[PDB]
């Protein structure tokens, strides 16, 4: 019969089996992190064989039916999403030198020692502690020389075989290739390109420029008091004194630049120990939430399956917090919850994950994913920001019911979220320019690292304290270069966090600044989330975004009306100091 | 009407449920097991209010008047399903199990039971004991069994008997485990026809029959069907206990 029917039959037979395969898989691998031992991961290595050998399979069945025959739209998008052939075009040789390539990487990166003084926590504190100069710049050109100088010819066999491998499956270069998934094609007013996500981030950064000038101006000058003699009023921040290895967020610069340290930040530790949670009604409280905004429950398996504690001396477990959709109706959490308020924000946040898997659990297989790579992650942080507002412990018995609030513990908190918000997206789009280039060709293999440093002074505001010759490759250090993996997904995560909280704050008719706002006891923007999540990746993002914002296209607009009141008192301190950074000075 | 007299046949067999209701193992849904149950006063009062039923829909009939009747036969279908296919045996609908596994007419006129058994029939590692069909060439006439395994062809060339491309196997097995979603745990199914003819009736409702009167205005009732008039020794109904014609005259 005609070539939709078939491909329809051949769908029908592959969820069915795929969705088996996947259940079996999911739970070695959930056995094996609640409960590690010596057999439990050769369940979980067989598993994870069998699951892939059965996929591959699948595609190479998948490549007879024509892509152009099929008008379904949906059909289609589960044949495209299958017929992905990857890197199997390599030859075998080339192949098997990729994986060494990427295992050699992983294992030099993973085991990294300066001496003894490992990356953690050994050099993680010294870097965050030391407030000492030397230290902290010994250590960062530590780091440097032994894990950066080795990783250099890995590096660049790396980007050779990748790149070729991308060319060979119809792509321009690798960089092309992650970017294509912000693609849809085929949808009238709703279509967008590979060569459209180049810019229209250029764009929204040229939007913020000014607000991370005033916030960079303002760090150097709190921050010249001390370190009194390395710093200049007009320049760059050294790199090594950014409270981190790499500089990717500037959280533990906070202690040093406290806009009124008077007032005591919200903290309701003392507050759970009191009354004595029990680490179970953490969760409680985080199904109310939901369920005042007009989600629905939690499943029955959900509380006796799933572990929420520490399990013990005798069984050991790794236990970094984890929401897990197994399939087949199986939901679980992996968490070690103790009473704090980090504790109690991360639980809403996982339950948030749990609540984005619930909604399109009806759709096929191959359809069950957030519509792009930023979507899912925003959707979980969102109900942080709700569940963080002062109004909403006031209404729970845990903060006092007579609290008073004072703009000063405003200013506070929205610096200390504006240092890690706004103080990252530099760095990810400088990172993540830098990568397209070099993929690209753009950049010659004698010019990486003067170009890599010139867009550190000229894009981010940093300088480098001693020089780097074409022997250290630096940007291999951080983990996601070296152990591959994408990273404009953390700087389209902000946007889309701050799009979703205006349309959800404005859609339940709240009155004042945004930073205050809360979405509890209002069933309406619950509807309208609700509305975006059963969709999965069946529409286009582009759809699923004009659901809850009404706008096709991100917009940096609803960051920046966030930060406003910090913007205006920003503007007020700096006044007086200059403002801006000169390229020409360094440190030597 | 001075008096009221009611004759059903007198029946004191207590009626196999116990023997549908409570069994073993139940067939599966592409081949399920019908039983056929007549001489027997069946109690639907205790089948009703047992209460341990997640579904129990009657179509067509009161379910409390069905305890008091008299059906000429009954037939009780058993089979395992998934929790969320429940809602497709019913009429008029449509899906995987519906079209290809149990189909029911549109003039149903019985009673559908569906409880929870994830006690007895999953366990872990998966039971892949229960099968159901997933392709076939038609659909499925109101109760149609069919148990050939034949390979389906989707594409234009045959294949002789042998899995491959264009060619895959009908039945596909259900797996079950404890750790499952509501959704998709097992559910037990029976459901019960009840079929009228002219024949005489033989399954009936539990009620006490009493002597029989003439040449006075009594109403009566046999079997189920109810009525005001004079009865005469011989518009004419047959009583079961004796087989005797009789005439209703109007008073
Ligand atoms: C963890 O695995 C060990 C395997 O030696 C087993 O003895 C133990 O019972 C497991 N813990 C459970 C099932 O809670
Ligand atoms: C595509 O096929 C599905 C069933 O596989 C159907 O529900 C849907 O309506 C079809 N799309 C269009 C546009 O007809
Ligand atoms: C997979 O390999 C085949 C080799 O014949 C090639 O035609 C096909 O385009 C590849 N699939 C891709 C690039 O998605
Ligand atoms: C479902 O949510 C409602 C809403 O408050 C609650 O009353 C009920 O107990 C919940 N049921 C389950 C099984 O979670
Ligand atoms: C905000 O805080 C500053 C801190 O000095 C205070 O002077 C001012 O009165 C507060 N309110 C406004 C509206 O500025
Ligand atoms: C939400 O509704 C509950 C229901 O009584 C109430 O206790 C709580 O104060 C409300 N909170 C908000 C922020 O409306
Ligand atoms: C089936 O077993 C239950 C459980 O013991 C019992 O109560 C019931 O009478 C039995 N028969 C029927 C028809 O349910
Ligand atoms: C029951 O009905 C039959 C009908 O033929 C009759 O012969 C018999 O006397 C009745 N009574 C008993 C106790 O069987
Ligand atoms: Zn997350």
């Amino acid at each position: 019969s005609t070539i939709e029917e078939q491909a329809k039959t051949f769908l029908d037979k592959f969820n069915h089996e795929a969705e088996d395969l996947f259940y079996q898989s999911s739970l070695a691998s959930w056995n094996y992190n609640t409960n590690i031992t010596e057999e439990n991961v050769q369940n979980m290595n067989n598993a994870g064989d069998k699951w892939s050998a059965f996929l591959k399979e699948q595609s190479t069945l998948a490549q007879m039916y024509p892509l152009q025959e099929i008008q379904n739209l949906t059909v289609k998008l589960q044949l495209q999403a299958l017929q992905q052939n990857g890197s199997s075009v390599l030859s075998e040789d080339k192949s098997k030198r990729l994986n060494t390539i990427l295992n050699t990487m992983s294992t030099i990166y993973s085991t990294g020692k300066v001496c003894c003084l490992l990356l953690e926590p050994g050099l993680n504190e010294i870097m965050a502690n030391s407030l000492d100069y030397n230290e902290r710049l010994w250590a960062w050109e530590s780091w440097r020389s032994e894990v950066g100088k080795q990783l250099r010819p890995l590096y660049e066999e790396y980007v050779v075989l990748k790149n070729e491998m991308a060319r060979a499956n119809h792509y321009e270069d690798y960089g092309d290739y992650w970017r294509g998934d912000y693609e849809v094609n085929g949808v009238d007013g709703y279509d967008y390109s590979r060569g459209q996500l180049i810019e229209d981030v250029e764009h929204t950064f040229e939007e913020i420029k000014p607000l991370y000038e005033h916030l960079h101006a303002y760090v150097r000058a709190k921050l010249m008091n001390a370190y009194p003699s390395y710093i200049s009023p007009i320049g760059c921040l050294p790199a090594h004194l950014l409270g981190d290895m790499w500089g990717r967020f500037w959280t533990n610069l906070y202690s040093l630049t406290v806009p009124f340290g008077q007032k005591p930040n919200i903290d309701v530790t003392d507050a759970m120990v009191d009354q004595a949670w029990d680490a179970q009604r953490i969760f409680k409280e985080a199904e109310k939430f939901f369920v005042s905004v007009g989600l629905p429950n939690m499943t029955q398996g959900f509380w006796e399956n799933s572990m929420l504690t520490d399990p013990g001396n005798v069984q050991k477990a790794v236990c970094h917090p984890t929401a897990w959709d197994l399939g087949k109706g199986d939901f679980r959490i992996l968490m070690c919850t103790k009473v704090t308020m980090d504790d109690f924000l991360t639980a809403h946040h996982e339950m948030g994950h749990i609540q984005y898997d619930m909604a399109y659990a009806a759709q096929p297989f191959l359809l069950r994913n957030g519509a792009n790579e930023g979507f899912h992650e925003a959707v979980g942080e969102i109900m942080s920001l709700s569940a963080a507002t002062p109004k909403h412990l006031k209404s729970i018995g845990l903060l006092s019911p007579d609290f008073q609030e004072d703009n000063e513990t405003e200013i506070n908190f929205l610096l200390k979220q504006a240092l890690t918000i706004v103080g990252t997206l530099p760095f990810t789009y400088m990172l993540e320019k830098w990568r397209w280039m070099v993929f690209k060709g753009e950049i010659p293999k004698d010019q990486w690292m003067k170009k890599w440093w010139e867009m550190k002074r000229e894009i981010v505001g940093v300088v480098e304290p001693v020089p780097h010759d074409e022997t250290y490759c630096d940007p291999a250090s951080l983990f996601h270069v070296s152990n591959d993996y994408s990273f404009i997904r953390y700087y389209t995560r902000t946007l889309y966090q701050f799009q979703f909280q205006e349309a959800l704050c404005q859609a339940a008719k709240h009155e004042g600044p945004l930073h205050k706002c809360d979405i509890s006891n209002s069933t309406e923007a619950g509807q309208k989330l609700f509305n975006m999540l059963r969709l999965g990746k069946s529409e286009p993002w582009t759809l699923a975004l004009e659901n809850v914002v009404g706008a096709k296209n991100m917009n940096v607009r609803p960051l920046l009306n966030y930060f406003e009141p910090l913007f205006t008192w920003l503007k007020d301190q700096n006044k007086n100091s200059f403002v801006g950074w000169s390229t020409d000075w360094s440190p030597y | 009407p001075t008096e009221s007299i009611v004759r059903f046949p007198n029946i004191t067999n207590l009626c196999p449920f116990g023997e549908v209701f409570n069994a073993t193992r139940f067939a599966s849904v592409y081949a399920w097991n019908r039983k056929r149950i007549s001489n027997c006063v069946a109690d639907y009062s205790v089948l009703y209010n047992s209460a341990s039923f997640s579904t129990f829909k009657c179509y067509g009939v009161s379910p409390t008047k069905l305890n008091d009747l008299c059906f000429t036969n009954v037939y009780a279908d058993s089979f395992v399903i998934r929790g969320d296919e429940v809602r497709q045996i019913a009429p008029g609908q449509t899906g995987k199990i519906a079209d290809y596994n149990y189909k029911l007419p549109d003039d149903f006129t019985g009673c559908v039971i569906a409880w929870n058994s994830n006690n007895l029939d999953s366990k872990v590692g998966g039971n892949y004991n229960y099968l159901y069909r997933l392709f076939r060439k038609s659909n499925l006439k109101p109760f149609e069994r069919d148990i050939s395994t034949e390979i389906y062809q989707a594409g234009s060339t045959p294949c002789n008997g042998v899995e491959g491309f264009n060619c895959y196997f009908p039945l596909q097995s259900y797996g079950f485990q404890p750790t499952y979603g509501v959704g998709y745990q097992p559910y037990r199914v029976v459901v019960l026809s009840f079929e009228l003819l002219h024949a005489p009736a033989t399954v009936c409702g539990p009620k006490k029959s009493t002597n029989l009167v003439k040449n006075k205005c009594v109403n009566f009732n046999f079997n189920g069907l109810t009525g005001t008039g004079v009865l005469t020794e011989s518009d004419a109904v047959r009583d079961p206990q004796t087989l005797e014609i009789l005439d209703i005259t109007p008073c």
